C-alpha cells in the first residue's frame, strides 16, 4: 500500500498542470526520451 | 467575491470558445481593450487570468 509522499514541500505558482493515462528477474524494459526543444 | 479580495482564476490547456460569451444577451459591458471580440476565436494565448 503506497502511504508515503516525501518529494516537496511547497508549491507557489503553477503555470500548467496535466493529469494522464499510466505509461507503466526483470519482467519489464521500460524506455524514455525526454527532450526540450523550443519550449 | 469582493473587490478588495478579487478571485483570480488561472486558465490553461483548454479550448477556449469566445463566442458564446460575446453572443449571449446577458451582458451588459462586454469592453474590450487590446484586442477585437472578432479575432478573439481564432487567436491562441498562453494563460488566461479571470
Ligand atoms: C510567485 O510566488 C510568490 C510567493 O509564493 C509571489 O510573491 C509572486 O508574486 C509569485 N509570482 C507570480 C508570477 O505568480
Amino acid at each position: 500500500m503506497e502511504s508515503e509522499f516525501r518529494v516537496y514541500s511547497s508549491a507557489n505558482n503553477c503555470t500548467f498542470e496535466y493529469v494522464s493515462q499510466p505509461f507503466l528477474n526483470f519482467k519489464n524494459l521500460r524506455e524514455f526520451v525526454f527532450k526540450n526543444i523550443d519550449g | 467575491a469582493s473587490v478588495y479580495a478579487w478571485n483570480r482564476k488561472r486558465i490553461s490547456n483548454c479550448v477556449a470558445d469566445y463566442s458564446v460569451l460575446y453572443n449571449s444577451a446577458s451582458f451588459s459591458t462586454f469592453k474590450c481593450y487590446g484586442v477585437s471580440p472578432t479575432k478573439l476565436n481564432d487567436l491562441c494565448f498562453t494563460n488566461v487570468y479571470a
